[PDB]
């Protein structure tokens, strides 16, 4: 068997992100799984999480500066956010307060 | 968001033509139809706390839900759920105005499905007081704005599931 | 409207071959070190 | 179902195979089994 | 992918209901231009390779910075007959894939198999995606010159490649 | 849906559709307000053909409503006549799709998982849709009543 | 058809600098095909001869 | 957009919208069928609009053109037209939308950034916005001239 | 993975010691629970399907999930539900046997909160039929192995939140 | 943020060892550069406008970039990216200065090949206009100086890649 | 994955230009150089074996690394450390032969930090390897060699920190 | 946050009850114990500075966490550490006089094992140090209170395994 | 031989013979009428270099010709030098193949197996290869003891 690379064959625009990163020495160090987040991301709405990277957001803690998606972790989500686009924040006390 | 109107600008800006016929023809099937989307949303703000109330006594007023033990039982939780019944009615209508349901991915179902999975709100009542409340908005703006807002309705639906 | 992105990688076709990349391309994908015998042809052309 | 200009595959560095037909001398042997290592393993670990 | 029966056979089974008469009178404005909508599969079938060399001409005599060479930013354009093959090659998966649709009824096909993952890859090899909209355009203009005596059929047309273009185009408004 | 199964078994072979599937969805929009009239009969005689089917189904399988068995009692009794109304509803869905797509996805796939893990005889269920299948072929004519039978059928062998 | 001359003899003093004349095979195969509807074949034979 | 602009402020106080912004709306789309002729007689002068008014802003401000000007040249003043094209577009999309939501949004926002990095004097490009308002009100009579005037002003005044 | 063995031979071995006193203690408490742990997880794999079924039943069976429009309405989804709770039961039996909880940290919990969020899998009411599942569980093996159990069955709760 | 004098510091701080023969070269090395480049850095801060605005004019110019349906099309589009190579070059000059690319990691590259992913930026395209910036730099502050100056211009194409 | 002579073909190749004086100056270089580029990539392949060794004893052998606790401390850890010296010395000739740094970017700069600080190596000390390795290589293909072969050395470090 | 007689009254509420004789026992068992939680808060925050430096002395004093290279070596480091236990220890007081952890949860437990595992802390050695205070505290405040206050001491090294 | 390894490329590639591929043959066999030259000279002092060059072993390491070693005795140091003549033939072997793989398939593979079940210092058995490079390289010219010295140092590697 060979990897059945990008100039070996005609590809789909559909795992186009996600195979290329699959043949690449780094594969391994992903200990979480790329393909049924993404495949079945492709059907649900927009992610609860930061217009930016998913590396973005930080711990809600009571001090911190603690941002664990780096190249440590390796758990980057990109997804594509509109420039007016709106967070549903939750209120911290009564919810009928927001 | 956009509506209708920006949607035509947006597609032909992406080309750099300035107009053609062809897209003259979509602007003109919305101004068709724009008296139509007009007295269909006064109706339905001035009719929003009744169309409500008419939905939530049909749907979920004296089940599980509202006993003890179930979501909507303190009062600060029953006044949260007419609140997010009044969200959906609201976007709805901008919707229908804009004719485009671009306005309910960006800011209503954005994230909004993982937000009631963090605070155990039922997913599937839910969906049962949006289609309780398609029929009854359906019969105060009629079954031509009906149709049509309805068709935003179940977009809440098909994004909430 | 789509709402998930696998990424996009900095990603450069194949254009076309020439006499020194495929005799040392042909070494990488073997780990070989570059055998004597494909020296010795690299050397050649570049003597031209 | 996907379609490509067969020139465009031509272009480039051409990946090459490896068989296994009994009566090759040991060093192609060797190749076609080392191949195979890097590739189920991603890397030859019979020689790390 | 899900066809117009399938759509609405699903937005019903989240509720847990039957088919009453407004999701029948869903099915029947398919099973009304379904006999229409296979004569419009079947010009583009006949017409196919056709169709393609008009919106390539047409898109080049408009956009002649495409057959030129790319600049020193690594443009993916139709520069040379290796680019040029691979990029007729697009212009028949959107008209491949916008004759499935047509039939469909839906634009459930056109997302799942074109649109998820599309950007990412014309951003991954630099292929504009400004022409890419137009030549998507020039397709609909084309089709529907065949079709000028009943207009009903221009609106079943314009539905699989109008969708191609608000969905792979920016948000500038 | 049979329109879907032609556009995803001519995208695998990587080209259009060809004349053998162009007539074969001709054939189905011909026949469309055909099936919206019987799938719209089994839809307004949903409680005599749920309680019909129950009711021979009770006889078949006494077992099941004795003391000990998975639907004794009003309130379990009740709960087998809801699942036969499932797959009454199922069943009007795979006519109207002509195909039984919306069947296999909703209901068939893991159907010996579920009822395995609830208690429930999965013979019986299928002794049950057997028992529709007879009060649901009595609304309809001779040849309407053979239509119908395939998707009848097809959830009986994949309830075995 | 001037522009083409150029690329014919710009492109083959990329062959021979570079190594091999894959570059030119590449865009050269199907070429004939793709135009010989626009313009005659025999009369390109006879320019690059 | 004018629904657009009346749904945001709507949504920025969280209520319906008042049926004063309903009324704005009503009006808006009865009146189509003029500014859908109002832009068309602009699409049809692209040339005596940009090429008029942009010969009029040459020997206005000569020293773009001479040397050392930043259009100083042919292929720079090419460029210089690119942009008095540009605008003269987006002035349709205003004139059909009711808004000058397409005119910020499209080359509004951070104009005089993108003129700084390029080195031409804002102060010239406002000039030559003016001299193409007297060839676009030429062509309308009084009643429609005020209408395209009112998206002009918009853009000479946030130009500076 | 590493049992509670071989936890205690990398921590000396880290530092190039041999095994002191401190660390001996550590393998004599495994050895002395060695036969309690192999008597409970018997028991456990001949009840697993009753351990499962009581436990949805208890949490989750009469619920909004079970209905249409709520997650694991279909048969499919009620299927693939109780397959995983057949995996949390097992890979926590493997966690009691060796001690330690290594082994749902690698083939359990990495990237398991990723995984739901983008099925849409509600994590509430799936810590729910863990912990209806830890009852069930204690009943069966007892109060002193019963109480091991629910040591493995909170790493998987709380390592889910 | 950290230069290259204390990141020698630190190296043999958390070893406990004072700075031997060794770490003293390192630190010689930077001592017989470190006119240089303030003089390189001096020149930079004068030419920090025109050095933008001619390595976009010789890489994406006049490109199909400009043209409508491609990126940084619209003003704000153009704005947004001049704004990002003053970040390029401002913090390129940073690191050389400091003679340790620390303070691009952190502030620079840390996070950015994720929020061009989720924006739509195109990479390839934007490496080579930080090419083109690399060779213009190279004019002004000469081949000496410019070498090192080009050695943190690739650090953001390595990271950014 | 290029050579001298695809960068300077593609430099004009895609402004439509022949190649002019200035242009082939760069092949000239490379061309002219290739009898002694073929000459180190001769020996260095003898001597492989040989430089790793005299690299790691020079570098990191007696260190805390080499102890328990560190990082390279096992037998497996030690194979996998000089198994990636074999790496670096490889390409670093691939680099010196084809003239040209883009094949370490592709498949050797590519994730290599990714995978360092996910798997805890210290990059730091890596450096320090790839360093002495420099100057072992130095000695046996000469000084000219040794020149043209540590800036691909030099290229692997600053992109390894 | 919700103590003893909180977690009682809302249990009764979410089965819309009356306090019964089961309720009132879990009442009168706080209102009993509750003055000798009330003495154990005292002693331990007249200890408090020296119940923390005798589990550091304990535990984690004269190994190599504190000599150069171990992870709280300079001054700094050291200071958070022991700010750490502070905070352990003052929460550990609070959840023993609401006699219910739910105070842990909230601000404590929430995202600590992936604040540690981002910075490089141990969590086996700060598991260590509390077991290390849970001894030195059940001197002070006896073998009621001391059983009591390990209740809590083992729920945070719990959540921070 | 080059020749074959050549082809073995190529064929796995599934195409003809490359321009450059082939430029290799023809200056390979060019340089026929060198090679036999260069292995010619080796082969006349094959005594002056196994004979020179294992005594020089024997002071380099007297302990495997001492009591308890490999080599002790008059039949284990005539087996130790029957060795140095087949290695000595190997080298040749190479110099006129153009290539290491006669020397690797014949005397390369699996050679710490054989030497580990004989007892054998492989670090014993590489010093004497070390020994016999330098009397072979003494007897030819500079221009030629760099290109056999490589055969040399190519089994040095892979004998350790
Ligand atoms: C603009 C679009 C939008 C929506 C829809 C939205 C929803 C939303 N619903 C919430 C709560 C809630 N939502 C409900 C809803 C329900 N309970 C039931 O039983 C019913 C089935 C259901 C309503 C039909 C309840 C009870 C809460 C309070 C949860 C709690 O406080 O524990 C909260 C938390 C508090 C806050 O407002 O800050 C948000 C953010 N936010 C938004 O920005
Ligand atoms: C624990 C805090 C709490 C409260 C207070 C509460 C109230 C509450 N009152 C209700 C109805 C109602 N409440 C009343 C009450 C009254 N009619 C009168 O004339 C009097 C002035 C008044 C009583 C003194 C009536 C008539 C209904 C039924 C009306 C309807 O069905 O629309 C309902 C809907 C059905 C139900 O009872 O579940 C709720 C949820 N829920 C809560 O969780
Ligand atoms: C079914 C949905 C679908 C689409 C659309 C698709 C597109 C697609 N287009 C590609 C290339 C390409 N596409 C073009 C296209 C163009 N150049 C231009 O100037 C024009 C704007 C445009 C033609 C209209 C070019 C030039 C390349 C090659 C780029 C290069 O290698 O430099 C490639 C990489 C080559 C390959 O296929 O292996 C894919 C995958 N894949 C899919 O699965
Ligand atoms: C260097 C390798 C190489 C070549 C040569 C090449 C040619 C090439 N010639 C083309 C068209 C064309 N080529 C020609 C003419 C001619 N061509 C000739 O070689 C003759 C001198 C002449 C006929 C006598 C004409 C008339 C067209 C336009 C055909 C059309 O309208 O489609 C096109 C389509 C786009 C365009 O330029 O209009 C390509 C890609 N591509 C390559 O990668
Ligand atoms: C749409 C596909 C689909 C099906 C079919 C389905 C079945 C289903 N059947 C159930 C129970 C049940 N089902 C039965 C059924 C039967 N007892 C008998 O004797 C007969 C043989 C048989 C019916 C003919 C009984 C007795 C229960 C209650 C079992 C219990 O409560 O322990 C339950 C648990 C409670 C509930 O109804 O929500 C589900 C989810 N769910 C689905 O989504
Ligand atoms: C949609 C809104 C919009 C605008 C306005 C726009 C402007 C714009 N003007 C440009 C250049 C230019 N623009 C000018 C303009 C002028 N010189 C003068 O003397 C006059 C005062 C002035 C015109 C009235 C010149 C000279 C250049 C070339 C600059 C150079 O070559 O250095 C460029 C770079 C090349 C290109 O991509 O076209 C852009 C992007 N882009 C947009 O998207
Ligand atoms: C071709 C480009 C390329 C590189 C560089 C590469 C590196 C790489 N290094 C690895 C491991 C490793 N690398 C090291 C390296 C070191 N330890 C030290 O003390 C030193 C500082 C340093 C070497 C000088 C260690 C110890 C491991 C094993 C780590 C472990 O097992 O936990 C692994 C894991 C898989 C395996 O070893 O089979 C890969 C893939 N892969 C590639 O494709
Ligand atoms: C209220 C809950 C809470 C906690 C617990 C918390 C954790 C916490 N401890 C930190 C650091 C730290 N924490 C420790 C503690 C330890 N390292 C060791 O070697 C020992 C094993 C262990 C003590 C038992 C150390 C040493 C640091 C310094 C890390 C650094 O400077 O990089 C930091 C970084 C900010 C700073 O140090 O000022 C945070 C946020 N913050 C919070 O809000």
């Amino acid at each position: 068997p060979y990897i059945r690379g990008f100039g070996e064959e005609p590809q789909e625009c559909r795992n186009w992100g996600t195979q290329i990163d699959l043949f690449q020495y780094s594969a391994p160090f992903r200990k979480v799984p790329q393909s049924i987040t993404l495949f079945s991301d492709y059907l649900k709405a927009l992610p609860d999480q930061h217009p930016y990277g998913r590396g973005n957001d930080p711990l809600l803690i009571q001090f911190g500066a603690i941002f664990p998606i780096g190249t440590k972790n390796l758990k980057q989500n990109p997804a594509p956010f509109g420039k007016d686009t709106r967070r549903l924040l939750i209120r911290r006390g009564p919810g009928i307060y927001n | 968001m956009q509506d209708a109107i920006t949607s035509v600008i947006n597609a032909a800006d992406v080309q750099g033509k300035y107009l053609d016929a062809n897209s003259v023809e979509k602007l003109r099937g919305y101004f068709q139809t724009g008296e139509l989307r007009v007295r269909a949303a006064a109706t339905i703000a001035a009719n929003a706390a009744t169309i409500i109330k008419e939905a939530v006594a049909k749907s979920l007023l004296y089940s599980d839900i509202t006993r003890p033990g179930g979501n909507m039982y303190t009062t600060r939780r029953y006044a949260a759920c007419i609140r997010d019944l009044d969200y959906y009615l609201r976007y709805a209508t901008y919707g229908m105005l804009a004719g485009d349901p671009s306005i309910l991915d960006e800011r209503v179902l954005n994230g909004l499905k993982e937000t009631y999975n963090s605070l155990g709100v039922p997913i599937g009542a839910t969906i049962q007081a949006i289609q309780a409340m398609k029929e009854v908005t359906g019969s105060l703006v009629g079954s031509d704005a009906g149709k049509e807002m309805g068709l935003y309705f179940d977009y809440i639906c098909s994004g909430l599931s | 409207v789509t709402k998930a992105s696998g990424g996009s990688p900095v990603v450069k076709p194949q254009l076309y071959k020439t006499a020194s990349m495929l005799t040392i391309a042909q070494a990488e994908q073997q780990d070989r070190f570059l055998e004597l015998g494909e020296l010795n042809q690299l050397v050649s052309f570049l003597n031209t | 179902g996907l379609r490509l200009p067969q020139i465009y595959a031509k272009a480039g560095i051409s990946r090459q195979k490896f068989v296994m037909k009994p009566g090759l001398s040991t060093d192609e042997k060797q190749s076609v089994i080392s191949a195979c290592y890097r590739q189920v393993f991603e890397r030859d670990i019979s020689k790390a | 992918m899900q066809d117009i029966i399938t759509s609405v056979i699903n937005q019903y089974d989240l509720s847990g209901r039957y088919l009453d008469i407004k999701g029948i009178n869903q099915i029947n404005n398919y099973f009304d231009t379904g006999l229409k909508r296979l004569m419009i599969a079947k010009l583009i079938n006949k017409e196919a390779t056709n169709l393609i060399k008009e919106a390539s001409e047409l898109l080049f005599i408009e956009q002649p910075e495409l057959l030129r060479p790319c600049g020193n930013a690594f443009i993916g354009n139709a520069y040379t007959t290796r680019r040029y093959a691979a990029c007729i090659r697009d212009i028949e998966y959107y008209l491949r894939y916008s004759a499935y649709s047509i039939i469909a009824g839906n634009n459930s096909i056109l997302d799942e198999r074109v649109l998820d993952g599309l950007k990412e890859t014309y951003n991954s090899l630099l292929v504009p995606i400004g022409p890419t909209i137009r030549v998507i355009q020039l397709l609909k203009e084309i089709i529907q010159k065949k079709f000028s005596t009943e207009n009903i059929e221009n609106a079943i047309i314009a539905e699989p490649f109008d969708y191609l273009a608000i969905n792979l185009s920016d948000k500038n408004l | 849906s049979i329109v879907t199964k032609s556009i995803v078994n001519a995208d695998a072979e990587a080209r259009y559709l060809s004349p053998g599937e162009l007539d074969r969805i001709k054939s189905f929009v011909l026949s469309g307000q055909r099936r919206l009239r019987i799938a719209q009969t089994l839809t307004e005689n949903r409680e005599r053909i749920v309680k019909q089917g129950g009711q021979q189904l009770f006889q078949r399988r006494p077992d099941v409503v004795s003391p000990g068995g998975n639907a004794y009692g009003e309130e379990m009794t009740a709960t087998c006549l809801r699942d036969l109304d499932y797959y009454l509803r199922l069943v009007t869905y795979g006519i109207i799709a002509g195909d039984v797509t919306p069947i296999e996805e909703i209901g068939l796939v893991g159907v010996k998982e579920m009822y395995s893990a609830l208690g429930t005889p999965i013979s019986g269920v299928a002794e049950g849709i057997r028992c529709m299948k007879d009060v649901a072929c009595s609304l309809l004519s001779g040849e309407d009543a053979a239509e119908v039978g395939f998707y009848f059928d097809y959830t009986l062998a994949a309830m075995q | 058809s001037l522009r083409d001359l150029d690329w014919f003899l710009r492109y083959l003093t990329y062959a021979i600098v570079a190594g091999d004349p894959n570059i030119l095979f590449v865009n050269i195969r199907g070429l004939r095909e793709i135009i010989e509807n626009a313009c005659s074949s025999a009369a390109t034979i006879v320019a690059l001869k």
